[PDB]
């Protein structure tokens, strides 16, 4: 499943 | 939302901000943090408010609905309900439909979020929504990381910009992203910069690479 | 509105926001959630304020008035009035006209909404208004779900966008919508995508269909 | 204004909002609700502030001044003044000029509005102003309801829009408006739609009429 | 006298 | 009667 | 300003609003109410802030400075100072320069305005400023009420608009304004409307005149 | 002296 | 800033307002009051925030830095430091660098401003900044008061506007400004208006002069 | 953020302000103070919110990520963890990942920032971010201070503006900046102004230099 | 030294 | 390492 787009969050 | 705890309505410019974000950026990656930023402490009613106010893009909103339904059914599976009258000093446990706000009143969500200990229904529903938005953003990416190659006249900085843009779009696990950065980034550079990056070494930072091909 | 309980006037940019929504989007489906979002905790006076400030579209506003009158008469039918002097420690029960705010003062609405137990007149009037707006949105839809067919050069994503746009406009029950999705969506696709969707199976998710005809 | 009770100054964007409304919509009907919406809980000083900040339209503002003077003189007639020193635990009764704020200080208006029992000077002055604005809006209407006739190529919805626009402008009593709706609306339709409306019957709702001539 | 423009108010 | 346009609400 | 009592800084959009008003409307009459509306409860420091932020129009700002100086010297004349050390439970009486805020600190103005009994220095300085602005607006009016005459093709409403615009600009006493309305308005109308107004009578209201020459 | 521009104030 | 005492961050539209002022008006005189108006009750951190956010004009910002350094060194000269451990019920005295906020924490500035008795570090730093801005505005004035002469076709009002614009730019002492007004203003007028102003007399007000040459 | 202590969500116009700053000014020096000004009292969650909402510039955002990782690993090196159950009256010490907010909840950050004594995780993460932004701004400067030379027709003020613009971009230590100002500024001026600056002397202020070459 | 631009302040 | 862009801060 996708890991998200929060690079720093 | 509920801020430190008092409950307020979703502000007009938060709504207008979210509508403008959906209109402008469509489903770019940064839309997801902005969403999360426009919905801090939000109840399920506020989240459904933001989702319902989206005009167009009804295919993506339908996919998001399907994802929310799946996560709800999974929640209900992991949390079986127990029959019995609700005690005067307690309150019922939410179902999957109550997390999404479809079958729960506003004061039930407030009572869930402010109780001791707290039941963070807004953040659960929020992470479900963010899952669906992740699937949408990943699906709507037009590019693949394998096709990002540096041009002969292209500066290194723009090439890195494209590369990490597509990389952020694909949303692969951090190990796979590490492999793509370690292999493809140097692999797909133009001959000169590629040679310089090879000479730099395997463990160079991005800063050293950009200042090397500067 | 009344937020957690203190009473405030309807803010200027909420008014301007609602007027701009009516001017821009006319009677698109998303106008109804926006309305609901611009009127959380609102008293009947605030709801009537939002409705009265609409310029033009007086046919739809008249239909909305008729719907509100019907719901009011039904409320008065289900709640017969009882004669007798109001006790010093109580307050009268609202009629249908008091819910709409036509024959009720502001402090009477506040006293109804803040009382223990509460009488949510703002939410009752609000759901009446939303009923009328549902009739208006359904009537003003120019298209029918039966006429949404995928073109030979049209990508699948745009076809699904049109389909669920009209579907949201028609406001049929969830079972009828389920039948329209299960039958018409695959039925009205172009030959190639139609064949692929037939090969996928009857219980495929929208995500699998879109990524299949991608 | 005075909100729940604390007193605040009239906000800048409320002023700018009212000025923009007067500039844009001139004296359309919806200007009156917007006015009422921009002045909730307002003291006479705030109402006079809104009126004084209007540039141009000085004929209408003069008519409004005359109406306010008439209502003030009538108030003073129905409330004769009684001589005597004001007691230390009481406060004087306002005259007609005090309601308009011409001869009353700000803290006198606050003391009138917050007293137990309350003297709502802001709402009295407000309804006087709304009376004058009603006379202005009625006078500035360019059309008459008798001249609204459906064209041969005109859809029914636009005809109803014009009809209820002029109807809202004329501000006749609800019985006279009922007669105009019952007689003129069907009477002044184009031949085909007129025949269909005749076939519908005398007690049809506007929704049934619009969906019939659709 | 005029009845006002408040259709719902 | 119409079911509304609140897809998620 | 100081609102109900807490002290706040002058908000950014109040400043920008006042600057925009001075840029747009120059010295039209309505600029004075807007000024008064943008400075409710304002300390002398806030008033001087609004005046100092005006770019250009330095002739009018200099005249306003002269008027403020005159009113200050008159205040000091009517309030002679008494020597003696200020008691620990009292505070000094302000001079003319302290009202304008030139020689008074912010907390001295706050202590003057919040004391029991109150010394309203902000409203005194405010009415001085409004006096100077009255002189400026009266001087900068390009027209005279004697030159406002109705054209042969001009509707009555526009003529009345011009007439009461100039009338508001001249700022004569209410008796002189009454004479100008009673004599010049009917006197300077075009032949036909003039005859009709003569036939109406001496004590007709403006509404009857406008609906008569309609 | 001028009487002001506050017609209603 | 710190308002009545609670501490808040500098608002976004205050920042944007200051940036827009610097971009639009450059170093016009009115920029200084606006600055002072956008920084009421501001801590040194807020003042340095406003100064640091200025893009371009780095020559003027460097001059301002030099002025701030001079005022800081002078402050440290007039306030010699005394060695010794800080008592548990006291707090240290600020140096010149602490006033500017370069070597002082935020809570140290708050503790300085809210202490009894107060140490107004924000207003000291603020008046230093305003000194530097005075030097910048005076230096960047392109004109001199000696060169402002009335044209043969120029109205008196525009000539006075130019004259007091340059006069405000030069920032000479009030006595020197008095001499420039008393001598140069009448001296540098065109022949006709000059003769009329000579006939008026030496002690005429600006209002009498403008209405005389009107 | 957390202001005086209550916790609020990051406001919409703060987000929009930061996005607009990144879009407009790219990585100019003043972007860093604006950032710091838009994030006062911000939790790590708010900082990560601001960073994540940046679209494009993914090379710089990746470099910033690397810098944040380095500072985190250094923090964990200087603060070794000690095993043991957390006491009921205490709370755990944050790791490097908790400062960045990647592995810490919101209420853990609030509990860290509001505790007595305080652990300022938001300001630590903030200074790490500002370090990375310093590296980015320094790297993205297109010019060098050695190449800023005054043209033969160029006024001195513009030359100083360019010089201190590049100087601010390079971010060298104050001693090196002192040497560049003392040597290069006078060295790289055009012949005439260079001679005048030589005649002024070694210890002249920038004001004296600009007014000398004026 | 300059006297400032605050005409009324 | 860079010293920052805060000239006055
Ligand atoms: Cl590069
Ligand atoms: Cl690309
Ligand atoms: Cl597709
Ligand atoms: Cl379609
Ligand atoms: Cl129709
Ligand atoms: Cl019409
Ligand atoms: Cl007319
Ligand atoms: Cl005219
Ligand atoms: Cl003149
Ligand atoms: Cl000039
Ligand atoms: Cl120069
Ligand atoms: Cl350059």
């Amino acid at each position: 499943s996708p890991s998200g787009v929060f690079t720093f969050g | 939302p509920i801020v430190q705890m008092v409950h307020q309505a979703i502000s007009p410019r938060t709504l207008n901000a979210w509508v403008k974000v959906v209109e402008e950026k469509a489903f770019s990656p940064e839309v997801i943090p902005m969403f999360s930023a426009l919905s801090e402490g939000a109840t399920p009613q506020d989240l459904n408010t933001m989702l319902n106010t989206v005009g167009g893009h009804q295919a993506a909103m339908q996919m998001l609905k399907e994802t929310i339904n799946e996560e709800a059914a999974e929640w209900d599976r992991l949390h079986p309900v127990h029959a019995g009258p609700i005690a005067p000093g307690q309150m019922r446990e939410p179902r999957g439909s109550d997390i999404a706000g479809t079958t729960s009143t506003l004061q039930e969500q407030i009572g869930w979020m402010t109780h001791n200990p707290p039941i963070p229904v807004g953040e659960i529903y929020k992470r479900w929504i963010i899952l669906g938005l992740n699937k949408i953003v990943r699906m709507y990416s037009p590019t693949s990381i394998l096709d990002i190659r540096q041009g002969p006249k292209e500066p290194f900085r723009d090439y890195v910009d494209r590369f990490y843009k597509t990389l952020r779009a694909e949303q692969a696990s951090q190990e796979v992203k590490n492999w793509m950065t370690e292999t493809l980034l140097v692999q797909n550079a133009n001959p000169d910069c590629k040679t310089i990056l090879k000479a730099l070494g395997p463990g160079a930072t991005l800063e050293e690479m950009m200042t090397a091909c500067q």
